[PDB]
């Protein structure tokens, strides 16, 4: 009974952020997806490709689990073939995405009377993100046809911007913690299904 | 890369951060407003000083953009409603002037007393000691002199003031390429770029003037009626072609005539409809009335209210020691906080005035999905409006009985209803032309056809043929009798009062023809029709992004400003006046005056 932790994922004290999302392997597991429902009303669990009801008796490779916070409006932009700067700029699934996502409220933990500035996002790009491509870089983004010569100013914008979290923001500007679990099968002996 | 693509991104940045900084700078205002420290005063200071600079700071860098080469008619909406150079086009020196003149009119106008004869102790102030005297007391002398000394004490100070704001106003309206200040009020209305839904600057001078020739007739017969009953109630005082004395109006200035009522009530053996102590017998407390009042608004397909508008909002009164302005008010702070400031009391009043800031915070909530400088109403009257439209459809017998406020045994007679109707215009009718008098004495003084000297002179002309108002003591050109009024004396654009009583009756039969309302229109209810809830949203969504006309149009079908339905409203109290004016003189005479 070798049960590897969902806990250091689902249960962190912190999480990432969306432009630097927070990626971990799991192998060599007795994968026990049944008991996950210990959140604060996890308004979200939707699976693509594989059925969320009771078929998580299949031998998988490799598990992913990303982790990351983004506001309530995003959460929607999760999911294979949408459009939008989290879509777009910070966070890409692939058209054929097979996995889980899984999306719960987090304002009793994120929100600060003062505001939240821990939590960044990428707002400018030259071009679209590849599925599961990831930007670090923070090179000061170029609208005009100057250089910018690395300091801010007319037409050169810094690329990263802070949710700045409170208590009294609306549902659709509170924090949300999102985890999504992506699953291979490949060339392998494919040891991660536990009973 | 092209000038439009530049825009999008500095519009993007502009949106993120104006956004952060003006929900700060409103919970600011809001813990001020719900609080008066002297700590919450200097926050408030601190935040309107960091979000006026950031403000003029991105003025100033989206400056740098033309507004030529922008397509698409969106960007350049947010680039028109950004740039707005303003005040700061004028020297510094001159700009500080105006904000020193602005500021001794607003403190004059707040500090003005009043101090009784034979003893300068017993001064009074607007409220709650003068606006008493003119709204209650019925003695001729108290009135005439209470007129008297305000117009001597408070405009004399405030006329060289006014000369010199009018002046650099005007130098201000022609640096920022406008004929004149009335050109700069007016181009709110303003619409260009879009094919069939132009407006002109000048085409709301026309279509103002065009309405209140309509307008006239009623106004006319309700002047006469009023006119009479002021005869029976004072008879030494009033010519039988004269005008109206300026201090019989009811209030200071004569702008509503709601207080003659129980001067002027036709049948006063027929009592009012009063469901106060039907809600004091349920025991209603203020909860229960804005519950109510949300599930009106759900009936018709709006949506729920945010759990933090119940958890955030102060619905009632602290008392004890914590201090707050108890003026009503709805407040948007953004990022979906959304709230209402209001002293309820068990009152019918308070009733309607909880509908009234439900629809302001309705419409607020439409828009939400519209850029940071798109989120406003289409113009200076569709948000009233749509506030006032609540009310009026609240407030019918049909609603009150449906929530079991009156009791079913409630059958209406005629006699309610006339008594309801003039009620009405004693407050809606009054007004309008007294507005449109404001209004275009205002616009004449701005555009130099005024003379200096011949302001006053022209100034009482227009009272007794526009309004039929006639003064009771002869002024000179050392009064300054308009600057009394809170509007004129703190700069602000009075003809949105206008267009909006003329906007709350073009929607509400359109919203009462998708309800199907069969009968006459005073007596029509929107309650349970989901169809025009639909209607009604359209609009409501759009928020700024649409000129005016097409918003109109969603849901009226016309592009211009209309009167025939007012004028349906109020039909067959029409009908009751002119029966009871067929034997009676109509009309009234300029060259009358109660001083001779
Ligand atoms: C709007 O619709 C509601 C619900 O359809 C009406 O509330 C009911 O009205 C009937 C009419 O006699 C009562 O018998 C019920 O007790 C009411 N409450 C219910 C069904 O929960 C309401 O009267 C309608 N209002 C208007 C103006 O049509
Ligand atoms: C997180 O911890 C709680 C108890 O602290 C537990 O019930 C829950 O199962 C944990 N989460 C996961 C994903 O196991
Ligand atoms: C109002 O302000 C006073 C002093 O600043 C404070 O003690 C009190 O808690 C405040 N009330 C609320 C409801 O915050
Ligand atoms: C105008 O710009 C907005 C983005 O702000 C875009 O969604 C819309 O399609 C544009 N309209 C046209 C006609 O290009
Ligand atoms: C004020 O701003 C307008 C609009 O950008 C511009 O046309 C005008 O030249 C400016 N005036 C000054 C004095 O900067
Ligand atoms: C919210 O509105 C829906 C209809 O839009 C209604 O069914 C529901 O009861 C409302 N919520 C509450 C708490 O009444
Ligand atoms: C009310 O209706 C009755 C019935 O025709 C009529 O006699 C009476 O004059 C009406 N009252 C008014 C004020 O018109
Ligand atoms: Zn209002």
């Amino acid at each position: 009974t070798n049960l590897c932790p969902f806990d250091e994922v689902f249960n962190a004290t912190r999480f990432a952020s969306v432009y630097a999302w927070n990626r971990k392997r799991i192998s060599n597991c007795v994968a026990d997806y049944s008991v996950l429902y210990n959140l604060a009303p996890f308004f979200t669990f939707k699976c693509y490709g594989v059925s969320p009801t009771k078929l998580n008796d299949l031998c998988f490779t490799n598990v992913y689990a990303d982790s990351f916070v983004i506001r309530g409006d995003e959460v929607r932009q999760i999911a294979p073939g949408q459009t939008g700067n989290i879509a777009d700029y910070n966070y890409k699934l692939p058209d054929d995405f097979t996995g889980c996502v899984i999306a719960w409220n987090s304002n009793k933990l994120d929100s600060k009377v003062s505001g939240n500035y821990n939590y960044l996002y990428r707002l400018f790009r030259k071009s679209n993100l590849k599925p599961f491509e990831r930007d670090i870089s923070t090179e000061i983004y170029q609208a005009g046809n100057k250089p910018c010569n690395g300091v801010a100013g007319f037409n050169c914008y810094f690329p990263l911007r802070s949710y700045s979290f409170r208590p009294t923001y609306g549902v659709g500007h509170q924090p949300y913690r999102v985890v999504v679990l992506s699953f291979e099968l490949l060339h392998a002996p494919a040891t991660v299904c536990g009973p | 890369s092209t000038i439009e693509e530049q825009a999008k991104t500095f519009l993007d940045k502009f949106n993120h951060e104006a956004e952060d900084l003006f929900y700060q700078s409103s919970l600011a205002s809001w813990n001020y407003n719900t609080n008066i420290t002297e700590e919450n005063v200097q926050n408030m200071n601190n935040a309107g000083d960091k979000w006026s600079a950031f403000l003029k700071e991105q003025s100033t860098l989206a400056q740098m953009y033309p507004l030529q080469e922008i397509q698409n008619l969106t960007v350049k909406l947010q680039l028109q409603a950004l740039q707005q150079n303003g005040s700061s086009v004028l020297s510094e020196d001159k700009s500080k002037r105006l904000n020193t003149i602005l500021n001794t009119m607003s403190t004059i106008y707040s500090t003005g007393k009043v101090c009784n004869p034979d003893n300068p102790q017993e001064c009074l102030l607007l409220e709650p000691g003068l606006n008493e005297i003119m709204a209650n007391s019925l003695d001729y002398n108290e009135r005439l002199w209470a007129w008297e000394s305000w117009r001597s004490e408070v405009g004399k100070q405030l006329r060289p003031l006014y000369e010199e704001y009018v002046v650099l106003k005007n130098e201000m309206a022609r640096a920022n390429h406008y004929e004149d200040y009335g050109d700069y009020w007016r181009g709110d209305y303003e619409v260009n770029g879009v094919d069939g839904y132009d407006y002109s600057r000048g085409q709301l001078i026309e279509d103002v003037e065009h309405t209140f020739e309509e307008i006239k007739p009623l106004y006319e017969h309700l002047h006469a009626y009023v006119r009479a009953k002021l005869m029976n109630a004072y008879p030494s005082y009033i010519s039988p072609i004269g005008c109206l004395p300026a201090h019989l109006l009811g209030d200071m200035w004569g702008r509503f005539w709601t207080n003659l009522y129980s001067l002027t009530v036709p049948f006063g053996q027929k009592p009012n409809i009063d469901v106060t102590d039907a809600m004091v017998d349920q025991a209603w407390d203020a909860q229960r009335i804005f519950k109510e009042a949300e599930k009106f608004f759900v009936s018709v397909g709006l949506p729920n209210m945010t759990q933090g508008f119940w958890e955030n909002s102060m619905l009632t009164d602290p008392g004890n020691v914590q201090k707050a302005v108890c003026h009503p008010t709805a407040w948007d702070l953004g990022k979906g906080d959304f709230r209402i400031l209001m002293c309820t009391k068990v009152t019918m009043d308070d009733f309607l005035t909880a509908h009234h800031e439900m629809g302001h915070i309705q419409y607020d909530m439409a828009y939400a999905a519209q850029p940071f400088l798109l989120r406003n109403g289409a113009n200076e009257g569709f948000h009233e409006a749509v506030g006032e439209i609540m009310s009026l459809s609240a407030a019918t017998p049909k609603h009150l009985k449906s929530i079991g406020l009156l009791s079913p045994d409630f059958q209406e007679d005629n006699e309610t209803e006339i008594n309801f109707l003039l009620k009405q215009a004693l407050t809606i009718v009054g007004t309008l032309p007294f507005t449109y008098m404001l209004e275009k004495w205002r616009w004449m003084v701005f555009k130099g056809e005024i003379p200096k000297d011949q302001w006053m002179k022209k100034w009482w002309e227009m009272k007794r043929e526009i309004v039929g108002v006639v003064e009771p003591v002869p002024h000179d050109e050392t009064y300054c009798d308009p600057a009394s009024l809170f509007h004129v004396s703190n700069d602000y654009s009075f003809i949105r009062y206008y267009t909006r009583t003329l906007y709350q009756f073009q929607f509400q039969e359109a919203l009462c023809q998708a309800a199907k309302h069969e009968g006459p229109l005073h007596k029509c209810d929107i309650s349970n029709s989901t169809e025009a809830g639909q209607k009604l949203f359209n609009m409501l969504r759009l928020g700024k992004s649409e000129p005016w006309t097409l918003a109109l149009e969603n849901v009226v079908g016309a592009k211009n400003m209309n009167v025939r339905p007012l004028l349906n409203y109020f039909e067959p109290l029409f009908t009751w006046l002119k029966d009871q004016n067929k034997n009676s003189f109509v009309g009234w005479s300029t060259d009358w005056s109660p001083y001779a």
